[PDB]
């Protein structure tokens, strides 16, 4: 039993960690995609704001 | 019994605080990339208009 | 350590539901919804359970720790909802919907709960708020944050039980300070005495990690790093970097080392960080560690990142100026800088930079100093000032300094009064 159970809460450690080095670095390349999501509507928003004026 | 289950939640708490570090230190370089591109664009954008 | 231990007894702690019910301590919709969550057999139906039913538990996790009497029921609850969110972080924002939906806001459900009558309790309620406050998209503020911080300063206070239970304190507090305006209010708090106090307490490798964790964290913002030097935090993690050469320990305190130093956007800051670590003398102990094995990249380039900082620092502590550090910080011994000739004969007149600073240093040590070592090293460096710097002289005559020196030659040890009289011949002798 213990080194069994303990082995497999080990391999589940090092599965846990393994995808640490993998979580946030996915979020790194969709920073690139928000920042056109953010920009279109600002975009718009200003031209919005521009086509009233004129 | 205890013992076994107080070791696996150990081991496992051996990657859980790697994983906090991991995320933690890497949590600033999501936050930066994105406001880099909102600024620089924002700040063209605005300017144009 | 304990929470593990206690968890692995109270997840075997299965409930009779029906008899709560019968007593009319929980309602229908808490007992059928705990009895189907029991019954979904692991984190994926645990999910199907959250798709399904997702406000309904959230309402119960919260009936099931209010409205239950006993401390151990409310540990399994507790227990339960702990393990679900380590199973998948993003379900918290299920708690919050629920929050929404009940028209408040989620910390008046849990903060009560460090009132709890068992440890395990208040602990495992803090936990639960930590994972709240660190992953929601909702954030405390002000009162509960600052009521949370107190019991999380309460905790600490507890100083090996009290110990023990303080890993789940600082990893609750680490969980915590992953965001940044609680930094402040931790700070606000001067809770960071008690992180350094359970560091100056020479704490097992778990808490030094968790703890100079905390201190990584409290480290990521400029405005942070101006403010945090009062703490006098450097010596204990310098400390540990000598006494703990455990892998993750020497990691998160190059990390809070590194942190400190580049977010200090103020150059006097970035200096003092740099300059502290060198009156620590870490540079020598990150090429120890440089030449130590270790596998990890964020060992190996935050060593070397210290390394080039701290050899900018280096080069203005070797100056004279450890001499100058020796009296800032009180530290006169028989010292190769006290000791060697060249350096009085070179700089004597020093002793009068910053509006006599280092004549101020060594009259009030020679005023209000225990140690006859300091005693006679100052009647020493006054000889040898005296000596070396002929003007010296009428400046010590104009402070009265002499009178301590003459009244030294009666001091209750040989080597102050020789020192003393050694002054005294320097002084009126030529």
């Amino acid at each position: 039993q213990g080194i069994q159970q303990l082995l497999q809460a080990e391999k589940r450690a090092a599965e846990k960690v393994s995808e640490a080095r993998k979580r946030k670095n996915r979020r790194l390349k969709q920073a690139k995609e928000e920042a056109q999501a953010e920009i279109e509507q600002y975009r718009l928003q200003r031209e919005k704001e521009f086509k009233a004026k004129e | 019994q205890k013992q076994i289950k107080h070791m696996m939640a150990f081991i496992e708490q051996e990657a859980n605080e790697k994983a906090e570090e991991i995320d933690a230190k890497a949590e600033e370089e999501f936050n930066i990339e994105k406001g880099r591109l909102v600024q620089t664009q924002r700040l063209k954008i605005m300017e144009y208009y | 350590n304990i929470i593990a231990a206690k968890a692995a007894e109270v997840r075997a702690n299965k409930v009779n539901w029906q008899s709560y019910l019968q007593g009319q301590m929980i309602s229908a919709e808490d007992c059928e919804f705990i009895q189907r969550f029991e019954m979904k057999r692991c984190s994926e139906e645990k999910q199907e359970m959250l798709q399904t039913e997702g406000s309904q538990c959230a309402k119960t996790f919260i009936n099931l720790m209010t409205h239950i009497s006993k401390e151990q029921t409310v540990q399994y609850i507790l227990t339960m909802v702990d393990d679900m969110l380590q199973e998948n972080h993003q379900r918290v924002s299920i708690f919050f919907d629920y929050a929404k939906r009940s028209k408040s806001t989620a910390w008046p459900y849990f903060l009560p709960m460090l009132n709890r009558q068992d440890p395990f309790t208040v602990h495992m309620a803090a936990r639960i708020i930590a994972k709240l406050a660190a992953w929601g998209k909702e954030l405390m503020e002000g009162s509960d944050l600052n009521y949370y911080f107190n019991w999380i300063k309460t905790q600490l206070s507890s100083q090996s039980d009290s110990s023990q239970y303080v890993q789940c304190v600082a990893g609750c507090l680490q969980l915590m300070l992953r965001v940044n305006e609680y930094r402040f209010a931790w700070v606000e708090a001067d809770g960071v005495n008690c992180i350094m106090g359970v560091l100056s307490n020479k704490c097992g490798f778990q808490l030094q990690y968790q703890m100079i964790f905390s201190i990584w964290l409290l480290a990521f913002s400029p405005q942070m790093c101006e403010h945090l030097r009062r703490y006098n935090i450097i010596p204990v993690l310098s400390d540990i970097l000598q006494e703990s050469v455990k892998e993750k320990v020497t990691r998160i305190i190059l990390a809070a080392f590194r942190n400190f130093l580049e977010k200090s956007t103020e150059r006097e800051t970035r200096q003092e960080y740099a300059l502290a670590m060198i009156q620590c003398k870490v540079l020598k102990q990150l090429e120890n560690l440089e030449q130590q094995k270790y596998d990890d990249e964020d060992i190996s380039e935050d060593i070397k990142f210290l390394l080039e900082k701290l050899g900018e620092s280096v080069q203005d502590l070797s100056s004279f100026d450890e001499y100058s550090s020796e009296l800032k910080s009180g530290r006169l011994e028989w010292s190769p800088v006290h000791k060697s000739e060249k350096f009085w004969r070179e700089n004597a007149v020093r002793l009068n930079e910053k509006n006599y600073e280092l004549l101020k240093i060594l009259t009030k040590l020679l005023e209000v100093s225990d140690d006859p070592q300091v005693l006679a090293v100052a009647a020493h460096d006054v000889g040898e000032y005296v000596r070396h710097y002929p003007r010296g002289k009428r400046v010590i005559e104009q402070l009265g300094g002499k009178q301590l020196v003459m009244n030294h030659m009666h001091h209750e040890d040989q080597q102050v009064r020789y020192n003393a009289l050694l002054a005294v011949q320097k002084l009126m002798v030529h």
